[PDB]
């Protein structure tokens, strides 16, 4: 009703939906593709990709078990969906497969059969999915030589000089009981759960933490990798954001919301109140664009991002939206505000209220693991609300006004233009 | 606007160059650096680099030319002088 929060050793979370069809259980790393380094890179993606190969899967397949896993930068998950019933038959495998298994699945078959297969799914996005290709690359650049920099799905590159006894050397570090959580979404109790793991013996390395790096930080820099064979050109652009459990990580996310998300094509999309919309029409200088204030534990990253088959007026696409941003600071308009937090909400809500367990469980493991508990949706959106223009304009004020950006970009990019151009529309002239 | 007469070149994106792929471009921003980025130390050792590999290209010819001045000029000091009014009758008339 409050979402529960109980701990015997092994943290055990849960939050119960009496209208859920399904349930779902799993494990929540708080360490992520952030902890790993420099040369071993998508070691956190190639875990997750043995623990769906065929194998373990199959397994799985006549018990009635679907599993589920995603890698993050902050944190690192594995999650098992079922029927609500069967809430032991998860418990059970997932026991299985993270104390009991460990050379069941990490076989010179099996391992040199997933490798050799996220090492062409790392050759699809590099090679056709610039978007979040050119996504990934501006961290890269705005975090270089520092832990948010590697790429989630790490690179072609470490991933092909990793083996098994570098997929344990980040195991038995940073999978840990003191870095995890144990999470339960959809249909069922926290008292059919928490019963069900003290049923449980053992201890897998005890006492002991997972380890630490040098912490994040921030650079105003690109990285562009031209191609003029693309169609399009892909765009991505920021300042130092603002980190999960900031002061302003509300403040941050209304921002984002006004500007928000465009598409040309939608004629829904054509009509929404923002400002800059009036702008990039006219001539058609986009073909999409979207927002965001992207917040990790260290730190974050406001900007946007967009496509585009209009290459001679680019210059003007990152003109017209950098000057909008100065406004931010400047002369935003109050009603202007309004729609923002109204429509953060509806965001924030299919985000947090979505039928699906899954997404509820990452959420809550993430969240649960930087500052112990989650946050309901009454306490963000009374947050959200107390937000004036001047929370507005005292955050532009010191995060986006004149400060150092962080562009990336492949595709028709000739037209975008230099950095001492596009960083100085960070501000305006004054008397 | 009526047709224009192509050239060699065009504005951004279709500055008229060659179909750019496989360069990747890295910079940063002119305030994340030290004022003074490379100065003195070893950004004079090139103070003399870019000095050795031309002078030779200038000075040989300004030396063909400037031993080529002082030497009629003395040689006209001369001809001009006491000691030289006699080859003067001869060589200016």
């Amino acid at each position: 009703a409050e979402v529960t929060q109980l701990s015997n050793g092994i943290v055990v979370a849960t939050e119960h939906n009496p209208s859920a069809h399904t349930a779902s259980v799993g494990v929540v790393f708080g360490s992520g593709a952030a902890n790993e380094n420099p040369y071993n890179n998508g070691v956190s993606n190639l875990w997750k990709n043995i623990f769906l190969s065929k194998e373990n899967s199959a397994v799985a397949a006549k018990e009635g078990l679907a599993l589920s896993s995603n890698i993050s930068r902050d944190f690192q998950s594995y999650i098992v969906s079922s029927l609500p019933g069967s809430t032991d038959k998860s418990l059970d495998f997932l026991n299985q497969s993270f104390i009991q298994q460990k050379a069941n699945l990490l076989s010179s078959s099996n391992f040199e059969a997933t490798k050799k297969s996220v090492l062409k799914q790392v050759q699809d996005f590099e090679d056709n999915d610039h978007p979040n290709r050119v996504l990934e690359h501006l961290h890269s650049t705005a975090f270089q030589n520092t832990p948010l920099s590697l790429p989630t799905r790490g690179t072609l590159e470490s991933l092909e000089n990793l083996v098994v006894a570098d997929l344990e050397s980040f195991a038995n570090n940073h999978f840990l009981n003191s870095n995890a959580v144990v999470v339960g979404t959809g249909n069922i109790k926290h008292e059919d759960l928490v019963n069900s793991i003290e049923s449980k013996n053992l201890s897998l390395q005890t006492g002991t933490k997972p380890v630490l790096k040098k912490k994040a930080a921030f650079l105003g820099s690109e990285v562009r990798l031209r191609d003029d064979t693309l169609p399009k050109a892909w765009i991505s652009l920021a300042v130092e954001g603002e980190p999960v459990n900031s002061p302003n990580y509300f403040v941050a996310k209304l921002a984002a919301q006004i500007f928000g998300s465009y598409n040309a094509f939608e004629p829904a999309s054509r009509l929404q109140g923002i400002k800059l919309l009036d702008n990039i029409q006219e001539y058609q200088l986009c073909d999409n664009f979207n927002h965001f204030s992207l917040s990790y534990k260290d730190s974050g990253l406001w900007g946007f991002s967009t496509a585009t088959r209009n290459v001679t007026m680019i210059d003007d696409l990152i003109h017209f939206t950098l000057k909008q941003w100065n406004r931010l600071t400047i002369s935003v308009t109050d009603t202007e505000v309004e729609r923002a937090k109204s429509l953060l909400k509806l965001q924030l809500g299919q985000l947090y209220e979505s039928g699906n367990p899954v997404n509820d469980a990452n959420l809550l493991g993430a969240e649960v693991l930087i500052k112990g508990s989650k946050l309901s949706l009454g306490e963000a959106f009374k947050k959200i609300d107390a937000i004036t223009v001047k929370d507005v304009k005292a955050w532009a004020g010191k995060r986006l006004w004149d400060q150092d950006i962080a562009i990336a970009g492949t595709g028709q990019i000739e037209g975008l233009l230099d950095y001492m151009r596009i960083r100085s529309d960070m501000s305006m002239m004054r008397w | 606007g009526p047709p224009s007469g192509k050239t060699y070149m065009g504005w951004w994106g279709h500055m008229g160059g060659p179909k750019q792929k496989g360069i990747t471009s890295y910079a940063v921003s002119p305030y994340a650096q030290k004022p003074l980025q490379g100065i003195f130390h070893n950004a004079v050792f090139n103070s003399f680099r870019r000095f050795k590999s031309q002078f030779l290209y200038v000075l040989i010819p300004a030396g063909i030319y400037w031993y080529w001045w002082k030497n009629g000029n003395e040689y006209n000091e001369f001809l001009y002088s006491k000691a030289g009014r006699e080859e003067l009758e001869r060589v200016n008339v």
